This record gives C-alpha cells, structure tokens and sequence, in this order.
C-alpha cells in the first residue's frame, strides 16, 4: 500500500514512540 | 477470559 | 514477549490478532499488509504434531486492539477470512522452514488511527537494514514468560508487548541450536555478553519483526515470529521467518487472487 508504514498517532503527525529512538541508534 | 464479541461475528 | 514493556495506543496498527470462534482462545499474531490481506506464520493454521489444521471458517481476525481480553468496542474492528494459503513448500516436519502464511479477508477493513498496514521490505530496505547489530521490535499477546511448574504469577498480558531486539549473526544463530536452519530463517536477541533480556514466546507467533527506515520514515515488516527453544534462555535466540526472501510467494497469491 501507497501509505504503508507510517502510523497515523506517530509519524503522520510527528510524534515518537517511547522508543524508537533506539531503534535508530543502532543503526548508528 | 476473553469477553463476549457480538454473535454476528462468531458466525 | 518476555521481557516487554506495555505497548502505547496505536504503536502499532499493523498488529492483528488471531482469534478462535471455539473455544474463544488467542491463537497467534499477524500482520495487516494491506486491506484485504493479513499475513502471519504457517504453523498459526497447520502443525499436526499437535493437532493444529484450521478453516478459514474456525477463526477471526481482530485488528485495532490494544487490549488482550476485552472486546475494544468502537475501536478495533473483527473479520472473517475468506481464504488460507499456506507456503506450499511450508515444512512443518522438520525445522519449520518457510513458516508464513497468508489469508485473504472477506471484505476489506477500513483504517483508522488503531488499523494500518506495514510496507514489506524491497532489495534495498532488506540489504540496508537487515544486519547484525540492527535492532527491530515485536509485539504480540503472547506468554511473558517460558512455561514451567515453578512459575509462580500471571503468565500472561493485559495489554499487547513491545520489545526491541538486536538482529545476530547467521554463524552465531546457527552455532546455538541443533535445528537445522536455512536462509529462509533470520534469529535476533541479545548475545551473552550484553547480559540483558526480552524475547518473543509462545503464543506470539506470527506477529511482525519490524524495522525502521532512516531512508524513509516506514516501518518494513522485516520478518514472522515462528520459533525458539524456550523463551529469553540463556544461549539462546528467537528465530523469524525471513520475509524479503519469501516476498515473491506473497506477490503471487496476492496477484492471482
Ligand atoms: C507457534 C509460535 O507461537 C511459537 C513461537 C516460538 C517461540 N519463540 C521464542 N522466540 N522463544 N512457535 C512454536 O511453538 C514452534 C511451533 C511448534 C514447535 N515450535 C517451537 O518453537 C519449538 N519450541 C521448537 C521447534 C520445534 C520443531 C521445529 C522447529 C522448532
Ligand atoms: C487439513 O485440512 C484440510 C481440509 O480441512 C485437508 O484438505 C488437509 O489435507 C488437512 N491437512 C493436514 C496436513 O492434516
């Protein structure tokens, strides 16, 4: 789907999550 | 344990 | 999930469940990838050594919710399925390999702000991103904790887990367990010298392996929970299965049908 992937509480209105954060750290 | 969903759905 | 926290509302609307008409029991986890499509681990619907080989007419789908228990009236939304298709070379004989599974709702659910789907990964998501190291989450109903007589509490949810989860080394998986592993299969934990804890368990299966995309902003579906031996064991890592490669099963059913 064309807007798969993005949540509606949380990136469509640029919110974080508790944690994703560090989700992305170890990506680092 | 689990409530009771509606009874159209447990078809 | 072992060692989780309390998902938060609409952390992850991709979230289905897996839901027995009788006796009312939580079967597994899924997936929504899309309106009409939900996709989850085979072994949810067909393992015969333990009696396991549902219809579509056995089972419900349940997506939006938050709560284990409750019927989320107004918020999550409950559907039928319409069809099943296992992985025709799903091998629940010996080690589980290609452990996925699709099914095909009846009629096409509506998102909200507690229902959306998940992108599954391409080429470049899955080589970018599926590496040692990388961390991705799992979510699920699932036990809290491995069974055994001397567990003394509640071993199950009231609220849907979360748990973050660095992704190992082929080498390192396969080194740690004497079921034979193929590349169908990825596994993900701690190592033992990072002495923590968390880890998927029984009754989460079929729930999502997730990542996200620095590239873009969107969660991938990056694999399945489908097994382990025991649950947060020392030694040990939970295995999923590897969506990416399977994708062009899952472009098929999902072109012909
Ligand atoms: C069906 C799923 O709920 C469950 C989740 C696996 C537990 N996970 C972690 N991360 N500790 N899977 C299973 O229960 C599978 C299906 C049937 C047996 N099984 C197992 O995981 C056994 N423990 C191991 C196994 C047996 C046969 C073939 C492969 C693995
Ligand atoms: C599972 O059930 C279906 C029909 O309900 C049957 O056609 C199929 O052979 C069964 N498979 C196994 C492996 O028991």
């Amino acid at each position: 789907e064309a807007d798969c992937g993005l949540r509606p509480l949380f990136e469509k209105k640029s919110l974080e999550d508790k944690t994703e954060r560090e989700l992305l750290e170890s990506y680092i | 344990d689990f409530e009771e969903i509606p009874e159209e759905y447990l078809q | 999930i072992v060692e989780g926290s309390d998902a938060e509302i609409g952390m992850s609307p991709w979230q289905v469940m897996l839901f027995r008409k009788s006796p009312q029991e939580l079967l597994c986890g899924a997936s929504l990838i899309s309106d009409r499509w939900v996709l989850t681990a085979a072994h949810c619907l067909l393992y015969p050594p333990w009696d396991k080989n549902f219809t579509e007419n056995d089972l419900l789908v349940r997506i939006g919710k938050h709560s284990r228990t409750r019927y989320e009236r107004n918020i999550e939304k409950i559907s039928m399925l319409e069809k099943i298709y296992i992985h025709p070379r799903y091998n629940w004989r010996e080690n589980l390999d290609r452990d996925i599974a699709l099914m095909k709702l009846k009629k096409p659910v509506a998102f909200s702000d507690y229902i959306h789907p998940v992108c599954l990964p391409d080429r470049e998501t899955a080589a970018s991103l599926l590496q040692a190291g990388y961390k991705g989450r799992v979510t699920g109903w699932g036990n809290l904790k491995e069974t055994w007589t001397a567990n003394v509490g509640k071993g199950q949810p009231s609220v849907l887990q979360v748990v973050n989860l660095p992704i190992v080394e082929r080498p390192v998986c396969k080194d740690s367990t004497r079921i034979r592993i193929t590349d169908n299969m990825f596994c993900a934990g701690y190592k033992p010298d990072e002495g923590k804890r968390g880890d998927a368990c029984e009754g989460d299966s079929g729930g999502p392996f997730v990542m996200k995309s620095p590239f873009n902003n969107r969660w991938y579906q990056m694999g399945i929970v489908s097994w382990g031996e025991g649950c947060d064991r020392d030694g040990k890592y939970g295995f999923y299965t590897h969506v990416f490669r399977l994708k062009k099963w899952i472009q098929k059913v999902i072109d012909q049908f």
